[PDB]
């Protein structure tokens, strides 16, 4: 239905600081690099200009069942 | 009298040549005993750079780092995304390199066995030159594309009932037009580890990019596929991950250029229907049993190199040929010589046809629910 | 073993020799020779330094090429000043400066010629400005 | 008078260069044997990985602790036997490679491996003889007469399925052909491919397999493969997964895409219509043979 067609026209009219964030990326070998990553993306958020974050696909992330074991 | 001169000098010729071969076993091993003495570098990615002198790194292992360079390194050569050498002690950069290639991808890249060429397959020719000219053409000639205007499609996708003949298809393709088959098996991919499969993929993708004609085949993707769950077993949401990388990579912002993507399977049923949106997958090309001419063809083909007798009535092995596959041919073919082999037939008659086609679809009791058509 | 008072002097050109050529070839352990005169038991007086050349491309390794020596040298004679050798220098330039194993092992080699050359070792790096090291 | 003396001390002046020669020999092969003794005498040999072969000659190793290393000289091995992807033994200290190691073969894989020989001879089954001679002339014949086939020229057959009411004996056939066929008789159970891990089921049939292939004639026998062998289904909320990605590693590494002749799968079911129809298709497993219920002189025999 022309999802990420709209992010496209938005990244190209802009005139802010646009980040494009792979969904699955977070998730990383290393221990613990995941929410580093998250912390990266929020301080050159904080740092460049007022700005736009697009992160695509946050079902890689946001899943409302969990596992306290894997 | 004077045959002193070739003595002596045999005396020097065998020495010589036993020096030779002698001493240069010590030149070699001496190179080896110098070259004991290198040390092992660690392998890093530059993040950023700091200062004139002041670089930052991360190890692939672990860490971040703060390291410096040597003073004949062409700093500016130093960019977000190189590969660098880095000193086990010092901790400092010794040399950018070119990017790693993950051997996954060599062990598909190269490995790849070719094969006879399309005549091989038969009875399907409609769908041959139409996989042909959407992978053939717009990479010998996309020009022809843009005088219309439009951008030709990304991904084709084949579908059928098992063993119609569709990996048979690909390595028809595979030995036609030898450019960059990167084929997937698509289910030795996930391995133990949480973001491994993502890593695989993006090396798969970034090769792509790289070596620009590149043909992408997955088979048996309803390993990786799935369709979507409520989260039922945790091994799932890796599976989903990968996937959503996978749609990611093929639509994303950087838009792929030339990477055509074929992709086959039994039932598309319980494909995702994300993967199943157009512009991702763009034609599903269907492959279905053979009919009674190509039947015929297949018969005529796999009947090529057997030794026989002029009264073969293909037609009557056709007409009593129903519902079959290309394999289930080629297993009349091969029950037909086993029953050549009973009773030492060093040929083949036309009763061992008809009986090995009695036993095959004999054997046929059991599969039904052959069709499974998508959306 | 049997001691004597501890005293090296120096010149003022060696400290920036060994600066210069320990900078240059910073992650890699650069060899260097040392030349000067021994006046007595107890005070050394290094009066000059020369870099010596680099080779394969190792840490540690050191090697003194004897035709180097020769010209070299020869090239001091019909310079202003002949003196004799007193030892040598190389760095330890990411750590805390002590002599690794290759160091002691050149050293025992390097010691039946001179009783009291010695071992020096400049870093570039773990000095600022308050530091020589 | 002349000529000959000068030969005889020219044999002197050439065994100046014989004793230099036998010096460069001898006193070289000293030291150099003295460096590689001090360098493999250090007995603990870090595995690793060659990633890839760079040539500005130059390779790049993953270690087994998973740490990336570079190195400009590779040491005791030749370019032409690496490729990516080998082990190697490594020194820890100095990280330069010193031997070559044989596979990446699992400890259980390795179980698998039928060692017992147990002794079940054809006279032992009785009531199923026909279903014997296609076994033995599908199977045994092209371990030993390959030539007779491709006088002929066809194909060997792909792999025989047994089936039947759960008594007449599958078990039997495979226990008599280890007695009798001296190839190498692969056993493998069912569940033993069912993991926990995600992903290792596929490393399981892959390494089953290229220990197949290495001991060339290889006959794998699979029991109770509707284990593995289940109908796949589309639903939601719900579902095995990981399974059924083991059962297609071990269609396509069976049949499909690289195909092969030096592999021998016997299976055996006590029920048919669980299974995929993609498991049978025609040339994953080719001889369907059924067993039936002993008639009358049959179960006479058996008694
Ligand atoms: N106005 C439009 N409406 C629909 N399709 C359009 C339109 N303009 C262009 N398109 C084309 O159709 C595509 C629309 O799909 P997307 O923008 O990729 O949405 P989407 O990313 O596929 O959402 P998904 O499938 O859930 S990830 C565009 O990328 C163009 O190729
Ligand atoms: N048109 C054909 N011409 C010749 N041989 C064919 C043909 N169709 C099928 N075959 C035979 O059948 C097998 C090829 O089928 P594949 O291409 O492997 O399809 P597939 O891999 O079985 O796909 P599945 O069954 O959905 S996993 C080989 O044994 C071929 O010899
Ligand atoms: N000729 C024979 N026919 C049938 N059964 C026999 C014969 N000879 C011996 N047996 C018995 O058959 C038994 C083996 O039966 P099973 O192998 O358990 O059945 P099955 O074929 O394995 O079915 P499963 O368990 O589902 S694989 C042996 O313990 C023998 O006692
Ligand atoms: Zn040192």
């Amino acid at each position: 239905c022309g999802k990420t067609m709209l992010a496209k026209a938005v990244a190209h009219h802009t005139t802010a600081a646009f980040i494009r964030v792979v969904g699955s990326e977070f998730v990383q070998k290393y221990l613990g690099e995941g929410p580093r990553m998250v912390r990266d993306v929020f301080r050159l958020a904080k740092e460049n200009a007022p700005a736009i974050i697009f992160i695509d696909e946050i079902d890689a992330i946001a899943t409302k069942r969990f596992d306290a074991q894997t | 009298k004077l045959l002193e001169h070739k003595e002596i000098d045999g005396r020097l010729k065998e020495l010589r040549e036993q020096l030779k071969e002698l001493t240069k076993q010590y030149e070699k091993s001496e190179n080896d005993l110098k070259a004991l003495q290198s040390v092992g570098q660690i392998v890093g990615e530059v993040l950023k750079q700091l200062t004139e002198e002041k670089f930052i790194v991360k190890a692939t292992n672990g860490p971040r780092y703060v390291v410096g360079c040597r003073r004949q390194l062409d700093k500016s050569k130093l960019k977000p995304g190189t590969r660098v050498a880095l000193d086990m002690t010092t901790l400092t950069i010794m040399r950018y390199l070119p990017r790693e290639v993950d051997p996954l991808v060599y062990n598909m890249s190269h490995e790849d066995p070719g094969n006879v060429s399309y005549s091989e397959i038969g009875g399907l020719s409609e769908q041959i030159r139409e996989l042909r000219e959407v992978i053939e053409l717009p990479l010998t000639n996309p020009e022809l594309f843009q005088r219309v205007g439009i951008i030709p499609p990304k991904g084709c996708l084949l579908y059928g009932p098992p063993g119609t003949g569709k990996t048979l298809l690909a390595r028809a393709v595979a030995s036609q037009l030898d450019c960059n088959f990167l084929k997937v098996v698509s289910s030795s991919i996930v391995d133990k580890y949480i973001g491994e499969s993502a890593r695989l993929i993006r090396e798969m993708f970034n090769y792509a990019r790289d070596h620009q004609p590149c043909i992408i085949f997955m088979d048996e993707i309803d390993a990786i596929g799935g369709r979507r769950f409520s989260e039922g077993t945790s091994a799932d949401r890796e599976i989903q991950r990968t996937l959503m990388e996978l749609l990611n990579q093929m639509d994303g912002f950087d838009t792929l250029h030339r990477v055509k993507m074929i992709m086959a399977t039994n039932r598309p049923d319980t494909l995702d229907p994300a993967l199943l949106r157009p512009g991702r997958l763009d034609r599903k090309i269907h492959i279905d049993l053979p009919n009674e001419q190509a039947r015929l063809d297949i018969l005529k083909i796999h009947a090529g190199p057997i030794t026989k007798h002029g009264e073969i009535d293909y037609e009557a092995i056709v007409k009593l040929s129903d519902g079959f596959n290309g394999a289930d041919l080629r297993n009349v073919c091969t029950e037909a010589g086993m029953f050549a082999i009973r009773a030492d037939h060093d040929f083949v008659v036309q009763e061992d046809f008809m009986k090995a086609v009695r036993k095959v679809a004999d054997s046929k009791k059991l599969e039904s629910k052959l069709d499974y058509k998508p959306v | 073993a049997v001691d004597t008072a501890e005293q090296v002097y120096i010149s003022s050109l060696a400290l920036l020799k060994m600066l210069k050529h320990g900078r240059a070839g910073v992650p890699m352990e650069v060899m260097g020779l040392m030349l000067g005169e021994f006046v007595d038991d107890y005070t050394v007086r290094v009066i000059d330094v020369f870099a010596m050349p680099q080779s394969g491309t190792g840490v540690s390794v050191e090697a003194v090429d004897p035709v180097f020596q020769a010209k070299m040298l020869d090239m001091l004679k019909q310079t202003g000043r002949p003196e004799m050798v007193v030892g040598w220098y190389h760095s330890h330039p990411g750590f805390g400066c002590w002599l690794s194993g290759v160091d002691i092992n050149t050293q025992q080699s390097f010691e039946a010629l001179s009783e009291r050359a010695v071992a020096v070792v400049v870093d570039p790096i773990q000095s600022v400005k308050g530091k020589v090291v | 008078r002349t000529r000959l003396l000068d030969s005889e001390i020219k044999i002197m002046k050439s065994e100046v260069l014989r004793v230099t020669h036998e010096l460069q020999a001898m006193k070289d092969k000293i030291k150099e044997n003295s460096e590689k003794i001090k360098v493999n005498k250090t007995l603990p040999y870090l595995v690793s990985n060659v990633i890839e072969l760079l040539d500005v000659k130059c390779a790049v190793i993953k270690t087994s602790t998973r740490q990336t290393y570079f190195l400009p000289v590779i040491g005791l091995v030749d370019a032409e036997k690496l490729k990516p992807g080998d082990l190697v033994g490594v020194n820890k200290d100095s990280y330069l490679i010193l031997e070559t190691l044989p596979t990446e073969y699992d400890s259980r894989v390795k179980a698998m491996e039928v060692d017992e020989r147990p002794t079940e001879q054809y006279s032992d089954i009785g009531g199923l003889d026909k279903q014997i001679q296609e076994l033995v002339e599908a199977i045994v014949l092209p371990m030993n007469h390959k030539e007779k086939f491709e006088n002929l020229g066809i194909q060997p057959p792909k792999g025989v399925l047994m089936y039947g009411p759960p008594g007449t004996g599958k078990t039997l056939l495979a226990r008599a052909c280890a007695a009798q066929t001296k190839a190498t008789f692969l056993k493998l159970a069912g569940p033993q491919l069912v993991q926990m891990f995600i992903g290792d089921g596929a490393k399981l049939v892959r390494d089953a397999f290229a220990l197949a292939k290495e001991k060339a004639p290889s006959i794998i026998f699979i029991d109770e493969l509707d284990a593995i062998g289940t109908k796949r289904f589309d639903s939601e909320k719900a579902g095995d997964r990981e399974v059924q990605r083991t059962m297609l590693e071990l269609l396509n590494q069976l049949d499909g895409f690289q195909p092969n002749t030096q592999v021998k799968v016997i299976a055996a079911t006590n029920r048919v219509d669980i299974l995929d129809p993609a498991l049978l298709r025609s040339g994953r497993l080719d001889r369907k043979i059924e067993f039936p219920m002993p008639n009358e002189e049959a179960r006479a025999r058996i008694m």
